[PDB]
């Protein structure tokens, strides 16, 4: 799910950037260190809103490092997954263990046990697929997945998906 | 005071101040089993003697909890 | 600490023009 | 006096989003504001509206959409933007409200119910035909909203769907 | 009697035990069994001789202490959701209204006892749209 979250960061600036345009460098650091990053506490951070209106407090010089620590408050759109949520995505990889669905910046794993009994794994077909008398699942196919669990690390997030329940599967 | 300061990096759980954060630095993973947390870790540069002192205190049933915030 | 702070900053390839304020109340 | 306490697991079915995604969040200004959950179409416009402003500042100082968003991304965003590229590409391929006016209608439509922000975002992001599909895909809706109201809301949502 | 036939959880050893039933087959089952079986998704009823699939979302709390009356009332509610008229619908013709009620009773009777399941359901479907 996508949220507009008010986040704060502690940036460090090397002494080589102490000039009239120091604020510009801090904005670049925020755009290069925040955007595209994954944080378990808040989830993926996609975009930073109000680029011009970023508030920067006075920097503090570290004793033995010489760099300045800047606390930057900004508004950014984030994607934090949750178990029990229903999301849509496209299958990107397949194997005996299970196929993976691309939900935004996250990859959902559908284990062989979680998928219905009817689905069977066949690798003779190129590419490999999960086939059921009704439908067939393969790369680039759109699948509706239910997140059954999420493990959020400080710098990474992984989740598992299930299509056992009704109204979940090929779209 | 800079001269006086002039070494060991340890990871401390944010809920409990103990240096019990199993840090898989290769995989960029941290965990404090018994606190079931992986997103509240901090690293502090303390002397190896200080780490020994805290570990010795933990051996005598003493809980020296190093916290990075003031209540 | 300003004298050592700027000395370290200069040693780290910092431009030379001491834009620092002592946070005793902040004073420049 | 803080130590381990029993914490409810973050589950969407129970609307327990955690500690940081609670209902009322104290923003940077310090004011109390409700959580802002966005559906796929609303998020796309918000991200799109921010990127154009970013490009505007830099310059001053459905298949076609996929290409246009990608070129804008590579122009207005720095490196390590592999995640944002997928998000914009995924948002355009799974959004049922392309027009800004349609998104505004959706927000006004679902805001009458008064449901939790997570629930309303799900109701506009998932294509649900029958009330049972919405009730089972979003267990939180169980007993929170009557079937008759849900059926007409879903019917009207499909009425304003485009493309 | 007072224990889940599947897990045999006696009420004495589990006072919090609460049983539930499903309209598809009306088989008593405790909440613990329901979660551990149907949380992932639909599955066959965990009873010996029952092979009718059911969903967790359809479980409810039995109202009456008689299973047969529980079944009959549910069928009556389903039938009355389609066959719903009043005396004013026939312009006060009590003979027609009484005949109409008798037909509805026969429809409910056939559905409950399965005398003619195929024909009766088709009649329900045909009248439902009309
Ligand atoms: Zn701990
Ligand atoms: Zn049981
Ligand atoms: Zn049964």
């Amino acid at each position: 799910m996508f949220f507009i979250k008010d986040l704060s960061l502690n940036i460090t600036l090397h002494p080589s950037f102490f000039g009239p345009r120091m604020k510009q460098y801090l904005k670049t650091k925020l755009l290069e260190e925040v955007e595209g990053s994954c944080t378990g506490k808040f989830g993926y951070i996609l975009c930073v809103l109000d680029y011009d209106n970023i508030d920067i407090q006075r920097g503090r010089i570290l004793p033995t490092d010489g760099s300045a620590e800047f606390n930057v408050k900004y508004r950014a759109v984030v994607f934090k997954p949750f178990k029990g949520e229903v999301v849509d995505g496209t299958v990107v990889s397949c194997s005996q263990h299970g196929f993976e669905v691309q939900v935004g910046p996250m990859k959902v794993f559908v284990t062989k046990h979680l998928m219905p009994q009817d689905l069977t794994f066949n690798a003779g077909s190129n590419p490999p697929s999960y086939q059921s008398s009704e439908d067939v699942i393969t790369i680039k196919s759109r699948i509706r997945v239910k997140i059954e669990g999420c493990i959020s690390q400080v710098s990474s997030i992984h989740a598992i998906g299930s299509i056992k329940e009704d109204y979940l599967g090929a779209i | 005071a800079s001269f006086l300061k002039e070494a060991f990096r340890v990871h401390i759980c944010g809920i409990c101040g103990l240096m019990t954060v199993i840090a898989k630095l290769n995989h960029n993973q941290f965990e404090c089993k018994g606190c079931d947390n992986k997103i509240d870790i901090y690293q502090i540069h303390i002397p190896y003697a200080a780490k020994l002192l805290f570990q010795e205190l933990m051996a005598m049933n003493i809980t020296p909890r190093l916290y990075t915030d003031r209540s | 600490r300003i004298l050592g702070t700027r000395a370290l900053q200069i040693s780290m390839n910092a431009p030379v023009f001491i834009p620092l304020v002592i946070r005793r109340e902040d004073w420049s | 006096r803080r130590l381990k306490k029993v914490e409810e697991e973050e589950n969407a079915a129970t609307l327990q989003l955690g500690q940081e995604f609670q209902l009322k969040q104290i923003n940077h200004q310090g004011e109390e504001e409700e959580l802002i959950a966005l559906n796929l179409s609303e998020a796309r416009l918000v991200i799109k509206e921010a990127l154009v402003e970013r490009r505007r500042a830099f310059k001053r100082s459905r298949e076609k959409e996929l290409e246009s968003i990608d070129v804008l991304l590579e122009q207005t965003t720095g490196g390590n933007n592999k995640d944002l590229k997928n998000t914009m590409q995924y948002l355009t391929n799974f959004s049922r409200f392309r027009d800004q006016e349609t998104v505004g209608a959706v927000i006004q439509l679902l805001k009458s119910t008064g449901l939790h922000p997570f629930e309303v975002a799900q109701l506009g992001s998932l294509a649900c035909d029958t009330a049972d599909e919405a009730k089972t895909l979003i267990p939180s809706l169980n007993n929170k909203i009557s079937d008759d109201e849900l059926e007409r809301i879903l019917k009207e949502l499909s009425n304003l769907e485009t493309l | 009697k007072d224990m889940c036939p599947i897990c045999k959880t006696d009420r004495y050893l589990s006072p919090d035990v609460k049983f539930l039933v499903n309209p598809e087959c009306y088989h008593r089952i405790c909440e613990s069994c329901v979660d551990r079986i149907f949380s992932l998704g639909p599955a066959q009823c965990p009873y010996k001789g029952c092979d009718k699939i059911l969903r967790k979302n359809k479980f409810k709390t039995q109202i009456f202490d008689d299973v047969e009356v529980e079944k009959e009332v549910d069928i009556r509610k389903r039938v009355f959701n389609v066959f719903n008229k009043t005396i004013d619908d026939f312009n006060g013709d009590l003979v027609e209204y009484n005949k109409y009620l008798e037909e509805v009773e026969d429809i409910i009777y056939k559905l409950d006892h399965g005398i003619d399941v195929a024909k009766t359901e088709e009649k329900l479907r045909t009248y439902e749209e009309l």
